[PDB]
């Protein structure tokens, strides 16, 4: 997240961070006790066995007992399309089952069908980079975004964060957008480069997967 | 003043290849994105073979396509501005395979 | 190379074995001794800091046999084009004179603007791919004919008869290949082309630089 805000810590205990080799490459969103939601293109070209899965985390620098680890057991995708960037999202089932805590708590979801508008105001967050070659993100952040139309199409939840330049940047890609405290978007892709200031990020639109969704986790 | 992993790629433009056989490096135990590979693979596009950036505007079609360790492929469209907002590591990339055709 | 076989050690004592090294990645290329200061090779094969090796066979071994010097200068035709490749040769002055023995000595050039009839065998050799899954550690070569140049013409937009060789017959699997670029086409016991590029697939025909239209230039930069 470039431009944003460190978080509050355990501000948002359903964030997850999946890791790999030691290393943060997307975020994941805590669904069910034993099912996280991320972006397809997160997993379409990774080894899924040695993806770690990371909750209750804030500082990926530090050392945290607070945090709960677990493996990918199986994903769940409905036709992601590398080409065009379309129903970018997967859910990712555990080797166990979290225990709910003050650190770790399960998302809530939108309705089926369910479309925000523009200038609704949303949030954002992620380990993504900072921007401007400070590098990834050790503590979690926090940007507040504005959903627009400009400049994107229906099959994606795009937001802008007006009058300055900021957004969501490499290693946010899955990380959820909340907006009414219902988690509408996972993030999918950028235009140009980062905080660009003049287009639009592009979430896939979570409220039109949640029949799929709830066939999964029930 | 540090180590880096070498990975094979190829240059092909309008169907002719140079026979060298050469290799990009990428800084060791890190992690990139599709925005610092892509810009990789058109600084070397310039000067390796000359294709500018107006070129791969104008060309029937550029593309790049990835291997990974895992044996998974990714095509990237060099005349596309979306980019996936994911990081990877240097240490899966198999080989690069750079394809412009001007047609 | 392609199709072809292990080459007999030393065999070959004007080839020689580049690694090319530049901040932003490296490449393997051949080349060929052509007096005991100067190498001649392709122009796409320059670098930052090139290595060559002279006398070897196994070039993953460090044989007795084998002289290692850098290239004090590598000095590519002034009018090589990257986007074609045409124009495609460079001198590489070697930062000491070799050692002149059984394994290693230089090879002839062609005479002036010397032409090449098709259907003239020539041998070619380098430690370039083999295919697409493998190489190979030691030196080998491969019997490959020149072709009329409408064969590459349709193929190649860019070929130039003036300055280029085609060879290779199609329906063959034998060719130069990964890794071979700047290596000789040798035809009766003299360096005529340079090995320069060919198709994605490795099928025939491919493009020689021609050395005999370089004549003048070599003589200028050696001097
Ligand atoms: C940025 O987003 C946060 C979270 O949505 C906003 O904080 C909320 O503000 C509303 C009123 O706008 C309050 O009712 C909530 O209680 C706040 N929630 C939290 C967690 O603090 C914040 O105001 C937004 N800032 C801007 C400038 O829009
Ligand atoms: C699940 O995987 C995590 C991380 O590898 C490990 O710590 C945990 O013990 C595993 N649990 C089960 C039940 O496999």
């Amino acid at each position: 997240i470039v431009g944003g805000r460190r978080a509050r810590p355990h501000a948002w205990p359903f964030m997850v961070s999946l890791q790999l080799r030691g290393g943060h490459f997307c975020g994941a969103t805590l669904i069910a006790p034993n099912f996280v939601m991320s972006a397809a293109h997160c997993v379409a070209n990774v080894n899924v066995r040695a993806v770690r899965v990371v909750l209750g985390a804030h500082n990926l620098s530090r050392r945290e007992p607070t945090r709960q680890v677990f493996a990918v057991q199986r994903i769940f995708e409905n036709g992601y399309d590398p080409v065009n960037l379309l129903n970018d999202i997967v859910i990712l089932q555990l080797n166990g089952s979290a225990t709910i805590n003050a650190n770790v708590q399960v998302a809530q979801l939108p309705a089926q069908g369910r479309r925000l508008g523009n200038g609704v105001q949303c949030l954002a967050m992620g380990w993504g980079l900072l921007g401007r070659n400070r590098g990834i993100a050790s503590v979690l952040q926090e940007l507040n975004v504005t959903v627009v139309t400009s400049l994107c199409r229906r099959s994606n939840v795009c937001t802008l964060v007006r009058g300055r330049q900021a957004g969501v940047c490499f290693g946010d890609s899955g990380s959820p957008l909340v907006c009414n405290g219902l988690i509408h978007g996972i993030a999918s892709f950028v235009r140009g480069g980062c905080a660009s200031g003049l287009y639009p990020d592009a979430f896939a639109p979570v409220a039109q997967f949640v029949n799929w969704i709830d066939s999964i986790i029930q | 003043a540090k180590e880096m992993q070498n990975v094979p790629y190829t240059i092909a433009v309008d169907g002719i290849m140079a026979f060298n056989q050469s290799y990009l490096n990428l800084p060791k135990d890190s992690q990139l994105s599709y925005l610092d590979l892509g810009n990789k693979v058109k600084a070397l596009l310039y000067d390796e073979r000359g294709v500018t950036p107006e070129k791969i505007r104008n060309a029937k079609s550029a593309v790049y396509t990835i291997t990974w360790k895992d044996g998974s492929k990714k095509e990237v469209d060099l005349k596309k501005d979306s980019y996936t907002a994911n990081l990877f590591d240097s240490n899966s990339i198999k080989q690069i395979d750079i394809n412009v055709k001007t047609k | 190379i392609i199709g072809g076989r292990e080459s007999r050690p030393h065999s070959r004592p004007y080839m020689a074995y580049l690694q090319i090294q530049s901040p932003a990645g490296q490449s393997r290329c051949g080349g060929f001794l052509v007096r005991e200061d100067f190498v001649l090779t392709a122009a796409h094969c320059w670098g930052s800091n090139i290595n060559v090796t002279l006398g070897a066979h196994n070039i993953q071994r460090r044989e007795n046999t084998q002289q290692h010097i850098t290239a004090r200068r590598a000095i590519r035709h002034p009018q090589y084009n990257q986007r074609t490749i045409q124009n495609d040769i460079m001198l590489l002055q070697l930062s000491r004179r070799v050692r002149r023995n059984r394994n290693v000595n230089p090879v002839a050039l062609p005479r002036a603007q010397e032409g090449l009839r098709p259907g003239t065998l020539c041998t070619v050799a380098g430690w370039g791919r083999v295919s697409m899954r493998r190489g190979t550690d030691t030196l080998r070569e491969v019997q490959l004919r020149v072709q009329r140049d409408r064969q590459c013409l349709r193929i190649f937009g860019s070929y130039d008869p003036r300055r280029q060789i085609c060879v290779g017959d199609r329906r063959e699997r034998k060719a130069a290949f990964k890794g071979d670029s700047g290596g000789p086409l040798l035809c009766n016991n003299v360096a005529h082309g340079i090995v320069s590029y060919g198709k994605s697939s490795g099928v025939p025909p491919e493009v020689f630089t021609r050395v005999s239209s370089f004549l003048p230039w070599i003589r200028t930069t050696m001097r």
